[PDB]
Order: C-alpha cells, then structure tokens, then sequence
C-alpha cells in the first residue's frame, strides 16, 4: 500500500496487494475486466488505482464500482488483487484477475465526501453513501487523503 | 383485456408511445437566469479587493493640522472550475421507458447549473469547495431586531437592511425551505400577519420580489440587487453532450449522457450583498 | 487567492496584471444631505446659540 | 511550515507561521488580525492566508503584505500568534491579539533567498538570488522553500 | 463624505470641531414612553413635544 501519491480532496496513492493474498506463488480463479484496458506494463492503470470492490456481473467478469441502478457493479468485500508490480504502471485491473475476499489496502472514498464509485478513470469520484451500495462503512475521512479500509 | 393480478409480462416492455408519460421542470431553483451573462475568455479572473476599514473621520481646523484618510486592499486572483456529471444507463431501459431519456438529460443539466451557483455563492472554503461572494459580502442580523420572531418576520425584517447601502432593495434571495414556510406565514397560526392578509402566499412583500433558489445555503437569505451586484461570465455555455462510444460501452453495450459546463463569477461590487441567517 | 487554486500555479502574475472589470468598493448612507447645506465666502462664520432663558 | 503545500502553491491548506513558541518581548496596543475583505467569513482552509510577514493598514488592523513592488520592506520584529484553525483561513483573531518576538520563523517561495517582494499576494516571491539576500543569521538558499528566520 | 456624515451625526463635539446633530438636541419627558406596543405612537408622540420647542 502506497499512501501520498495522491492529489488534493480525498484520494490515496495506489495500493498494491501483496498483504492478505499475493498470485505468483499460488493461483486461483481468473475471471475478466469490464474496466481498464489502458495502462502499460499490465494494463489495469485506469482500471482501478488503490482496489475498489470487485462485484461479479454475468457469467465470470469482475469489475469495479460503476451505475446506481439495475444490478450496482461493485459492492462486497470481493477485492481483486493487485499483486506485486510497479506503483501506478502495473495495477492490474484491465486483465484478466484473479481475487479472493481477503486483502489490503482497500480504497473506497472519491474526491470529497461521500462513498466513492469508479468512473473510466481508475481514481475515485463522489457517490453517496445512502443511496449507493454501502458495506457497513461510512467514510469519516476530511478533505486531504488519510487512509480508508474495508 | 381483463388482467387478474399485479404480475404482468407486459410490465417490461412499452405496450404504449407517448412523448409525455409524466415530467417535471423548475426554473425558480436557479441563480444563473436571474442574474445577467456576458461571454470571458481566460482561465482566470483578477479583482483588486477593498480590506477593512474601521470608518470615521471628523473634520479639523484651518490653525489645527489637517486630517486624512487611507484605503486598503489586497488582490485576489480566482480560478475557472469545471462543474460536471455523467448519468450512465444502459440502453434497454431507455429506449422502453422513452420520456426517460429527456428526463435524465434535462435532471443532469439542471443538477450541473445548481452546482455551479452552488460553490461560487456560497459552500466553505475547502480542498474541492470554493466560495467568493459569501467571505466578501458585509455582515446584516436579523437577532438585533428580535431572537426569535416568525419566517414572515424575519423576511419583513431583511428588506429594510439593504436601505442602508443605498439599494433601496430590489429583491431578496432566499432558500427553496425557507420561502415556503414564510410564504405560509407559520408561528402556530399560520395565518399571515406579516404578508397580505387576503392571500396564502405572496410574490411582492414591502413591492419588492422574492427569488427563490436551492443553489443557496440552508436558513440563510441574502438581499441584493442581484444584475449590479454580480455578473455571471461564460466560458463555456452549459450544454448535454451525449457518447455511446467509449471503453464502458464497448466492454459491455451502455449508452452515457454527458453534462458539463466550464464556469467562471465576477463579482463587480460584492460588498452590497448582505447575509442575514434565519433564527426561525 | 481568495478561495482555492484549482489551477493556477503562476503566483506572480507579472508584478500584478488584470483585465478590464468591475472593482468592488462601500456605499453608506449619508446624515449630511438631511442637514441644509450652503456655501460661503468668508474667513469664519459667526452663529449665535441660547444659553439658559429665565422664564422665571 | 507549509513549504510542503508550498514550491509555488502557496496559501493551498493549513499553514502555521510557527514551529516554535516566540521570543520575549511584547508589542504594545492591540488590535485584530483579518484576512479577509470586509469581515473574515472565511471558514476553512485554503484560500487567501495570513501567513507570511504583516503590514499595519489603519494600525487597528493588522493583515498578510499584500502590497506592490519597489519599495519593499524586509524583515519585522513580530509574526502573529497562530488562529489557524478549520473555523478560518489562516490566522484571523475575533478578539484583538498581541504579538511578540524579536522576529521569528517566517515563509520564504520563489527563486530568490528570503527576500523578495510582492505582487499584491499573500507572502513574497520573486528571483535574482544575487540583488537580495537572508534574513537572519547564515546563508541559505531556497529550492523548493524554507523557513527563514528574522 | 461618509466618514464625515457617520461622525457627525452622533455624539458630544470633540476641540477641533464644534455643532453635532447628538449634542445640540435633548432628551424628552416619561410621556413619550409607553408599556404598551405602538411604534407609530411613540414617534408621534415625540412631534409634540418638539412643538413647545418651535419645529416645524
């Protein structure tokens, strides 16, 4: 996890995830992006940038919080793992990604408050978080980063 | 014909085709129309600004030495925003739903011109929040007169401070809530006593106007003369743009509607405006 | 500033710099049109003021 | 401090003037600090600041030297207590402050040394390290800003 | 002219200046006064007062 490579509002660096799960000693069920394509060095730059939640759609695809209606793409505590990689040149999140329900750090705030979706770009922008898909958590971040777990 | 139960295959698909299936539209919830617009072309405004200033000085004699008298300001530089918003669906819900489509792009249009109003008036000063006119503008209470008095009262009450100025009033600008229960006149007879006696409501109190905006803060009102006061400078003019063809769609068919505007607010003479908040 | 920079970096501005607008100042009311206003040529006025009268 | 916020973003978030209690020595008549323009109803961060050295206006108000070019004036005896707080952008007293030192830490941005001079904004700026010097004791040189001391 | 205007109304006369709207005038007797809620009483009730003294 990588806190203050973010910018001002509230927002944290990328997050990789080789705490609480880590593929390339061990693999497990991959299943396809529906986010992020761009990206260079193992696309998922602008797929996600410190790991949302990761909700299953149709069939095998995973994919990041998107809409507010009609089945919410995101939500649970489903996270896909990052690996180990390059901060912020090899999120993965625009291939083909393997998750488990374990993992840190788990990001989940937009710019300003309020339970942060994801939009076509990676970083998070501002929902709501009384008619958006909650988990049980409410952001009590201020403006400035400071860090969020699921 | 004769259905039996509230299940209904029907139910998911359009059985009939009308333009009008039921809407909505407010225009009195905006600060922009009210006030007048001219076009700016720049990423920024620049004002001088007046600091403050204690006042007085009383006139010396010609065998005494003479008096005098200072001014001070300070520069301000204020920064273009964007104020934007997406509205995704997908398209088998619009296309049965068929008022939906309008419906979603004049709400985010709406939504976009309220936001704009929103941050350069009023909010706090923040790390994504802005605020001009609200720090600039000089102090009015409306507690000297009474702590405690009616929402008819109150809005009696604020007419009489912009006098002061040398406005002589114009009209005031009050919050959606509040203009409602003053307009009903509510102090546990809810008659009115502080509008005409022969209406339930009002648009002229003291033969001055009332504009009523949810682009303002909550139990505030501010008098005004809104078209000398504050001018609004157009960038970019709001307008929906609408994309079917970008990396969301083309991973699973969606349609996005797009609303945005690139704004900018003078302020020509700020320190007219006054701020009154509501007690009751 | 005067409220957050969302995009100027230039704090400068070349020694100060701005465009052709409205610059805000203060209107009062004024107790001075109320009194009666004339002018004189003179080098100082004269007036008279009532002391104590005995009505007795 | 604030220099860090600062490199040319100066007045973006909270700045003290402060890293160290001031000197002895108090200042005789008090009087407010505002940073405002008619009143201070500015609350929170960001925004224009009351960091950097003052300048007396009516000398019942104090504010941020916020004058022109040529003609400047460098070091003061005195930097006011700090009021920064999220009720404020930067200090600005509600009652009339006192102030103290034998001159303290201030804030320094720009490609010049400590000594600058004003474009009608918060703090100095300006370059041409070799026509202005330190203030204060030692040389230093600015990069990306420092606190310089009177 | 304002700070002029907002000087002169109120207040005792200081020694570089004489005639202020405060000092010249005086009070008024208990009558004017009321216990009961009247704005357009008190202040007409005032006028006359005023008469005994000559004001148009």
């Amino acid at each position: 996890p990588y806190v203050r490579l973010g910018y001002e509002g509230i927002l944290n660096g990328a997050h990789d995830i080789d705490v609480a799960g880590l593929n390339g000693v061990e693999q497990l069920a991959g299943k396809f992006a529906t986010i992020g394509a761009n990206g260079v060095k193992l696309a998922g730059d602008n797929g996600t940038n410190a790991v949302g939640l990761f909700r299953e759609d149709l069939g095998d695809m995973v994919n990041a919080s998107e809409k507010a209606s009609f089945y919410f793409r995101g939500g649970e505590y489903y996270v896909n793992i990052s690996r180990t990689s390059l901060t912020a040149a090899g999120i993965a999140a625009g291939d083909e990604i393997t998750c488990d329900a374990d993992g840190k750090m788990i990001k989940f705030t937009g710019t300003g408050k309020a339970l942060g979706v994801v939009t076509h770009v990676g970083e998070y922008r501002a929902g709501n978080m009384y008619e958006k898909a909650t988990q049980g958590v409410t952001d009590t971040d201020t403006f400035i980063g400071f860090i969020m777990y699921v | 014909m004769s259905q039996l139960s509230n299940q209904e295959k029907e139910y998911l698909i359009s059985k009939a085709l009308e333009t009008e299936e039921g809407r909505v539209a407010l225009a009195q919830a905006m600060a922009n129309p009210i006030r007048v617009s001219l076009d700016y072309q720049g990423v920024g405004r620049k004002l001088l600004v007046v600091d403050p200033l204690p006042q007085g000085a009383l006139p010396v004699y010609d065998k005494d030495v003479d008096a005098k008298a200072f001014v001070i300001s300070k520069r301000g530089q204020v920064p273009d925003q964007v104020i934007e918003g997406d509205r995704i669906q997908v398209p088998t819900f619009e296309i049965v739903s068929y008022p939906q489509v309008r419906f979603s792009q004049v709400k985010e249009r709406r939504f976009n011109v309220i936001d704009r109003a929103q941050q350069r008036a009023k909010a706090d000063i923040m790390a994504v929040e802005d605020a001009e006119i609200f720090s600039l503008l000089e102090g009015a209470a409306t507690a000297v007169n009474a702590v405690t008095i009616s929402s008819g009262g109150l809005q009696r009450a604020a007419l009489t401070k912009a006098f002061q100025e040398v406005e002589k009033h114009d009209l005031v600008v009050t919050k959606i809530v509040m203009n409602a229960s003053a307009f009903a006149d509510i102090r546990a007879w809810g008659q009115n006593e502080f509008d005409p006696v022969t209406q339930h409501e009002v648009l002229q109190t003291g033969l001055f106007g009332h504009i009523w905006t949810a682009d303002i803060l909550i139990s505030k009102k501010v008098p005004q003369n809104t078209v000398y006061v504050l001018a609004d400078p157009e960038f970019v003019g709001v307008m929906p743009i609408r994309q079917d063809i970008q990396v969301i769609p083309a991973d699973k068919p969606e349609e996005l509607r797009l609303g945005w505007v690139i704004y900018e607010e003078l302020g020509l003479a700020v320190v007219n405006s006054l701020a009154i908040a509501k007690i009751s």
